[PDB]
């Protein structure tokens, strides 16, 4: 009875049953053992199950059946190969997948994959005068790919810094148009030879003319050392590029174009618009449009300056000045979009993606059927700025319809892929469907839906549509946020802010076994948080004065697991000792001030001279934070402090003279 | 020849924001947006000259027909400021030139120049062009009001 | 940047870049089926932090009547990250991809008539040639450039 059996394993390997569908392929075997169909579906049964030294012994008897067969194809049979090589090294047998590879070799039409697994295999079996014969090869296809400079570096092992730059000075003579070559050696020189070797990396670059000079350079700017060295030279270039058409007034080759000198103040207004001093990084930016007014790299800056001083009405003047420009390049069209969605201008921003759009339809109801998860997030977080918050629940509910969208796009590849035998990249999609909502889109469209219901609790105001008014009138706002969270629990538990949402759910439903479990999970991974000291404070404070209305198992195993987690003392004492451990962090010192407020509302003078520290010895004393210790004694957290959110508001003005939130009214 | 930096490209809808930017960056007088929309239907006689793959110029052309004789007027040819001495201006108007000699049926060539830019009439003399006649209060608002015109005669 | 093959975990944010500087965009399931077809064509590029910001989507075209020949999809960089070098080194990627695994005689394509920036990629230094002009291939009426390079003098170099 096929096509019965068939398709109930369709939809067992689409509810990952393993054992069911391990049971479900093996009726096939005996039912129709000559198809490469009933082979390659049990093989995989055992892939998924971890069994990989059963899974080895059935690629070998349906192989050694297939190379005799007159149908052969020189690729179906090359991708069973490569396969067959990959279940054997998931057992851990490194020494018989190299004897397996070395036999097969000249069968298989995929020489990068071969000699990518032939180069890792001689590592784990300590071969490597072998292994960096293996790597100067796969160098020489691709001198662009960061992973076979590292498996160089674990081959010839070098001892200093000397002849660790040997491995990658041997490709600048060999490879000159190779920019991985020439980037990587900044990454771990220091001094005199981290100056030299920089600046020869400069040099190629402003005369040839790249605008990514400073993308390739921003890592390495988390160092006062390197930056240092970077501000001097560029300053040292732009100073002789506009008196004697040089970049050094000793160096004797030809002058340079106008184009160079336009270049070195491209950079120095993103250099010094990372420093934080916008008002040099204005300067030279506009020194650089006053020479080419129709350069759009230009306007992509000017804007970004804007941004990070605080000023995204004005930065969103400039996406809108750039696009004029040139009306066929969609970046510079999605980029203002989206700056105007971040100044809350979301009708200007739909006749925006109208540019680029199906004529025959709407500028968003095109990007809700073209899969726009960017669009639909920034229209999200807008639409909760604007305190419409159905809206924005309409755009959260769309893009979590995106992802049930993809998880049923799999079900036309289960039977395509053992037709065809493509069995690497087929397994590959299974385990990727299995952690698909652990993509970047997902939690930021979440933590919007969280913490709308969070607000809906505290303050109450084909397939179905989506009505805003009816989302936004729910009767179960926190039940509703469950089911945002349920897939973030399982699949992104590396992130701090999964199980502090976790807390602030199960805070407003007293249900404390999981307000602890919760904030013991999130401890364990920056015990120094200042959003986790919120919560253990306000779950310490509802141990103490509210010990009468809980069960008596339940108060009995509490209290015993907090004197694990800070000493002998009260809330009130646990504060000043989070206080006094990380004074010099602004965002750790308005978490601490929140708190001595919330245990004691009649402490308001000393909490209010915690929170508006602002001198020059603060860590984190930027703009993304002195706007949430000013909005904080707005919004009540601090108390009633009208008077006292006046003369911070001009104080922070004079720290950043562009931003909105601190201009005086 | 070998090593060219310097290059051409069409005047599209998509990039005419671009052209009227190098106008009025470059040129004291001021063209309304029909004189924009004559320039998307003329051809190869309005190109944008690049250099290093930015747009660093223009040159506009029109076909005339005046005196019983097909000419053509070169209204705006020129480069920004910090782009000049490069090369940029003689290949633009090598390009006119070029058309000129393929087509054949052209009889002139010509062009008013300002009595103050005496940078443009020696660059204009090395191609062939003649002072053949002086205007005056050709511009309205600007302070040299006079205008010579440059002819180039083909056959 | 980090230029390497293509992995089905990255599929879903070559649809970010698509989107982003492309107006021809597609789904997510046929993503899911360059990738399960021909998976060696595929190749994508990287910073640091491991976001993408460039991609080719390639493709072998399955026809009985002519030689087995390439097919580029897409190909799309960053603005961000534009004039980097990074489009000819993906395309060279992918076209030895298609020489070693496909035995393919040459690789097509269509870009506009007026998209500057890719006719002087395929043109000036892939070395493509421009076979037939298709008229008003495209949404807004625009004309389209066909264009062909032979992979056979790349064949020989990889056997020398
Ligand atoms: C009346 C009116 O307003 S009419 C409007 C005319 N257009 C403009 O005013 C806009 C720009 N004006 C100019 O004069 C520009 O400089 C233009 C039109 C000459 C641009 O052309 P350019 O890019 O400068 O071409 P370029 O100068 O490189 O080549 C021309 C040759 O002629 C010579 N030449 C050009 N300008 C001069 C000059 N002021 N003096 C002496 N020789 C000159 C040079 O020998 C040059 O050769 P070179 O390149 O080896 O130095
Ligand atoms: C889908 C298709 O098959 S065609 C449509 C492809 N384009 C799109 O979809 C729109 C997005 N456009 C883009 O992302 C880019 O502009 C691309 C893909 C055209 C290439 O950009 P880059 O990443 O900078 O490619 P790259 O720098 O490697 O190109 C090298 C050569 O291409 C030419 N070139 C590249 N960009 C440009 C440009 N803006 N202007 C003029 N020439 C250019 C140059 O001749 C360059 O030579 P050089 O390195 O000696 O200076
Ligand atoms: O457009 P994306 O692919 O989603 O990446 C964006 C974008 O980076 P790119 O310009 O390289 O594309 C932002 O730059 P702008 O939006 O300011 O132009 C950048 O922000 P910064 O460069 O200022 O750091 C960053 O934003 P973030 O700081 O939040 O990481 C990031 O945004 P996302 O990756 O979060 O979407």
């Amino acid at each position: 009875n096929l096509q019965i059996l068939r398709d109930l394993s369709l939809l067992q390997i689409q509810m990952r049953d393993l054992e069911g569908y391990r049971e479900t392929r093996y009726q096939l075997l005996q039912l129709r053992p000559a198809q490469r169909a009933s082979w390659i579906g049990y093989a995989i049964a055992y892939h998924l199950l971890e069994d990989y030294e059963m899974a080895a012994k059935i690629l070998e008897e349906f192989r050694k059946t297939q190379q005799t067969s007159p149908d052969k194809v020189d690729y179906e049979y090359s991708e069973l190969l490569l396969y067959q090589n990959q279940v054997l090294r998931e057992a851990g047998l490194y020494r018989e997948a190299l004897e397996h590879l070395c036999t097969y070799e000249k069968q298989i039409c995929d020489k990068l994959a071969v000699e990518e697994t032939k180069g890792e295999l001689l590592l784990q079996l300590c071969r490597l005068e072998d292994a960096a014969d293996v790597y100067r090869g796969l160098q020489e296809r691709n001198p662009e790919n960061w992973a076979y400079y590292k498996g160089l570096e674990k081959a010839l092992k070098p001892a200093n810094m000397l002849e660790r730059l040997k491995i990658y000075e041997e490709a600048w003579t060999k490879y000159p148009r190779g920019l991985v070559p020439r980037r990587l050696p900044l990454n771990f020189l220091s001094g005199e030879k981290f100056k030299e070797c920089l600046d020869k990396f400069l040099r190629m670059n402003f005369s040839k003319g790249c605008p990514p000079v400073f993308n390739t350079l921003r890592s390495l700017y988390k160092d006062k050392e390197k930056v240092a060295i970077i501000e001097e030279l560029v300053v040292g270039y732009e100073t002789s590029l506009k008196s004697c058409r040089l970049f050094n007034p000793n160096d004797d080759g030809k002058e340079e174009p106008p184009t160079t000198l336009l270049w070195v103040q491209y950079y120095l207004a993103q250099h010094y618009d990372k420093i934080g001093q916008p008002s040099i990084a204005l300067e030279y930016i506009n020194t650089a449009i006053e020479s080419t007014p129709t350069l759009i790299e230009l306007f992509l800056v000017k804007a970004k300056i804007y941004k990070h001083a605080g000023n995204i009405k004005e930065a969103a003047r400039w996406m809108d000045e750039a696009q004029a420009l040139d009306t066929a390049d969609r970046f510079i069209n999605s980029k203002c979009a989206k700056y105007m969605l971040k100044a809350n201008l979301i009708k200007e921003a739909e006749e925006m993606c109208s540019k680029f759009t199906r004529e025959g339809t709407s500028a968003v109801e095109n990007l809700n059927e073209m899969q726009c998860m960017w669009f639909q997030t920034e229209c999200a977080q807008a639409y909760k700025a604007m305190n419409k918050f159905g809206e924005a629940l309409k755009k959260c509910h769309e893009i979590e319809r995106h992802f049930i969208e993809i998880t049923d796009d799999q079900f036309d590849f289960h039977t395509y892929c053992m037709r065809k035998i493509t069995l690497r990249s087929y397994v590959d999609l299974l385990k990727l469907e299995d952690v698909l909502r652990q993509h970047p889109f997902y939690f930021k469209a979440a933590r919007i839906a969280i913490e709308i219901y969070l607000k809906l609790h505290d303050n109450p105001l084909p397939k179905e549509e989506l009505i805003p008014e009816k989302l936004a009138k729910v009767e179960t706002p926190l039940e509703e946020a469950i089911k945002f969270l349920t897939p973030l629990k399982n699949l992104v538990k590396n992130k701090i802010e999964t199980h502090l949402f976790a807390f602030e759910i199960y805070f407003r439903k007293e249900k404390f076994l999981l307000m602890l479990q919760s904030v013991k999970r999130a401890f364990a991974i920056d015990s120094s948080h200042p959003w986790l000291h919120e919560c253990m404070i306000r779950l310490f404070n509802t141990a103490v004065c509210e010990s009468k209305d809980l069960s008596d198992t339940v108060r009995t195993v509490l209290k015993q697991e907090m004197n694990r987690l800070f000493g002998a003392t009260n809330p009130k004492n646990f504060n000043e000792t989070f206080l006094k451990r990380n004074s010099d962090s602004l965002p750790h010192r308005l978490s601490a001030a929140k708190m001595v407020y919330y245990l004691d509302p009649s402490s308001q003078k000393r909490a209010i001279e915690l929170a508006t520290t602002l001198d020059e010895s603060l860590t984190n004393r930027n703009l993304q934070t002195c706007m949430e210790v000013l909005e904080a004694l707005y919004d009540g957290s601090l108390g009633d402090c009208k008077e006292a959110a006046e003369i911070y508001r001009a104080n922070c003005h004079k720290l950043f003279p562009y931003a909105l939130a601190f201009m005086p009214p | 020849m070998k090593g060219s930096r310097i290059e051409l490209g069409d005047v599209t809808p998509h990039n005419i924001k671009q052209l009227k930017r190098l106008n009025q960056v470059i040129f004291p007088v001021s063209y309304n947006d029909k004189f924009y929309k004559d320039v998307l239907e003329v051809g190869e006689l309005a190109k944008l000259a690049y250099f290093n793959d930015i747009a660093v110029g223009a040159v506009c052309c029109r076909v005339d027909h005046s005196q019983n004789q097909k000419r053509l007027y070169i209204m705006t040819l020129g480069c920004l400021a910090p782009y000049r001495r490069l090369g940029i201006g003689t290949k633009m108007l090598n390009h006119v030139l070029n058309i000129c000699e393929k087509d054949g049926t052209f009889d002139n060539i010509y062009l008013h120049v300002q009595i103050s830019n005496e940078s443009a009439i020696d660059f204009y003399r090395k191609f062939g062009f003649e002072i053949i006649e002086t205007k005056k209060n050709y511009y309205k608002r600007i302070e040299p009001a006079d205008a010579h015109v440059l002819q180039k005669n083909l056959k | 940047m980090n230029i390497r093959n293509a992995r089905p975990e990255d599929l879903m944010n070559m649809q970010h870049c698509n989107l982003l500087c492309l107006p021809e965009n597609y789904q997510m399931k046929y993503y899911f089926y360059h990738g399960l077809s021909w998976p060696q064509l595929s190749y994508i590029a990287e910073d640091e932090n491991g976001k993408i910001v460039g991609y080719v989507l390639a493709k072998m075209e399955e026809d009985p009547d002519d030689v087995p020949h390439g097919h580029i999809t897409s190909l799309a960089v960053k603005r961000s990250h534009r004039r980097l070098g990074l489009a000819q080194k993906l395309m060279d990627q992918a076209s030895r991809a298609m020489i070693e695994n496909f035995n393919a005689k040459y690789v097509s394509l269509h870009v506009r008539k007026s998209n500057r920036a890719a006719l002087h990629l395929y043109s000036n230094t892939l070395n493509f040639q421009i076979s037939e002009v298709e008229p008003k291939y495209y949404a807004d009426g625009e004309d389209a450039y066909a264009m062909k390079r032979d992979l056979t003098q790349m064949a020989d170099e990889l056997r020398r």
